[PDB]
């Protein structure tokens, strides 16, 4: 997962 | 006075559905590429159009080319149209979201469709729809007549202010995968809002169980739509 | 199964508590006028509040300290026996603070002690916050019409008398635009409407309101639109119980 | 009218  | 009153969405058209994509960013920022984007672009592209949007979209686009792009759009005539969709998928923090090359605070894109701007789209929806960051905060998981020229807007953010909000890097967004979905099987018929609430839902049921930063696992998000809509929203065939 | 029909279950002993904060008047040096109208706001909501199940607190001109040490004694009670949980601000405000007697307060602090993993018995459960302050300094102006878990943000509705950046008003004798039209919807729908589509309405009596009259002649055909912010997860009712 |  990655994050904005 | 009408409990059930809905807008009025039999116009000759729609109406345009604006999706700004940015997938990476000038390097004096020092933002990471946004991998999974284009899934949710190619996503709401299809949901959209099969809703009657006539879809534009632009990616990486500079400041003051979006900014230039989106007052284009608040000066034509939408006399036409039912209503006007504008999405971004980008970083984001604070109040504010990135252009290619620089910052752009919300406001600024929102103010240019309220009523005394945009006068076409008075007592017609204006919905923007952002998929970036609210914040630092990793949310943790728990265990169970005239009108106002501020009106009929409706903000749907991917998360809660103050927030992280997630992406896969092959299926796109958390929130945009959830609202397409939603939108493929219920935007048709459902009024908007409940919509938007299936979507909360949804989302909040996801967990990060992968990440590189192994404090990430077991992390949540849930999404918050802001509405000063005055009906019913639909989006019946036309 | 995934149920676009789900409900909140509202089948509890209690349906919850209502806390009402009124503020009418403010330390001297914080220059703030007194707020005429606000009694009428307080005592409108108590009925309609009462009259849907909670049981309802009312605190008149608390100072911040205090305001902060009864929001923490609720947000530690047990509402393991409620539906929801409700509290409602009447004060005059900017930005994203409200003012208590003494001193703003940011509302992400009162709401903050709302939240899952703070406040245990209220996770699944609804929070509603019922904000009449102003948001800004703009004046809106008149246009013519041509198991899983849970994240610990989940379930909460905001119910703001404004759209962020822009002036509320009250009359002073009858009480605010927005707690006026709120009560009234409330009287009429809240027993059975969707809470949403009830401040779906309360968003269009508003905006049908305009300034006729006023101390400040530029004022005079001004408007203002409110704002309901919703991370609920569910449908939401107020049946009689 | 007044304003909060
Ligand atoms: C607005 O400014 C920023 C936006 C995004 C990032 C950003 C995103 C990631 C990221 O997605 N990293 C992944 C690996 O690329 C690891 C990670 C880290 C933290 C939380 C999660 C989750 N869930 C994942 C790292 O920085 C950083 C910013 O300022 C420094
Ligand atoms: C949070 O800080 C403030 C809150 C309220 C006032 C405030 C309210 C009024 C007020 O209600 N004035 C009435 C006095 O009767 C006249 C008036 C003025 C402006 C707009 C309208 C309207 N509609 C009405 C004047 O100051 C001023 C603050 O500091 C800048």
């Amino acid at each position: 997962v990655e994050i904005x | 006075f009408d409990p059930a009153e809905k807008y009025k969405m039999d116009h000759r058209r729609r109406g345009i559905a604006l999706i700004f994509n940015h997938e990476r960013f000038f390097w004096h920022l020092t933002l990471p590429e946004r991998r999974g984007t284009c899934a949710d672009r190619d996503n709401l592209t299809r949901r959209f159009s099969d809703l009657g949007f006539e879809v534009k979209c632009f990616n990486d686009l500079k400041a003051e080319e979006l900014l230039l792009k989106i007052h284009e759009v608040s000066t034509v005539s939408h006399a036409d149209a039912d209503c006007f969709v504008c999405v971004f998928l980008s970083h984001g923090e604070g109040n504010h979201i990135y252009a290619y090359d620089a910052k752009i605070e919300i406001q600024t894109l929102t103010g240019l469709f309220k009523g005394d701007k945009c006068h076409s789209l008075v007592g017609k929806p204006k919905i923007f729809i952002i998929q970036a960051c609210r914040g630092n905060q990793h949310d943790v998981p728990v265990i169970p007549y005239t009108l106002p020229a501020g009106a009929d807007f409706l903000m749907c953010y991917s998360v809660a202010e103050g927030y992280y909000s997630h992406r896969e890097t092959v299926n796109g967004s958390w929130y945009i995968q959830d609202l397409c979905e939603m939108l493929g099987k219920y935007g048709s018929s459902l009024e908007f809002t409940e919509l938007l609430t299936l979507v909360n839902r949804k989302v909040s049921q996801r967990r990060v169980d992968f990440c590189k930063d192994p404090s990430a696992i077991g992390k949540k998000q849930v999404p918050c739509f802001a509405s000063m809509l005055t009906k019913k929203l639909h989006f019946f065939p036309k």
